[PDB]
């Protein structure tokens, strides 16, 4: 008449660690700024953001 | 004037391995839109069955 399937009762998921620390300090909290004719572009990258 | 008796062999298959298959498992498991795909398409798994 049908079929026996148990269902899970639960799910978990798994993922590599966050390495590498994504510098996200240095750029929000400096001592000085640039100019906003002169802006410094600062990229990001190799890294997992968080 | 004189016989030999000899014995032959012939192998003949009978029945295989009985199969169940489950239908919605194998088509896509775990999902409801699985199943109201499954269900708009008539009868197309209870005939396999």
């Amino acid at each position: 008449t049908s079929n026996f399937r148990v269902q899970p009762t639960e799910s978990i998921v798994r993922f590599p660690n966050i390495t590498n620390l994504c510098p996200f300090d240095e750029v929000f909290n400096a001592t000085r700024f640039a100019s906003v004719y002169a802006w410094n572009r600062k990229r990001i990258s190799n890294c997992v953001a968080d | 004037t004189n016989f030999t008796i000899s014995v032959t062999t012939e192998i003949l298959p009978v029945s295989m391995t009985k199969t169940s298959v489950d239908c919605t498992m194998y088509i896509c498991g775990d999902s409801t839109e699985c199943s109201n795909l499954l269900l708009q398409y008539g009868s197309f798994c209870t005939q396999l069955k």
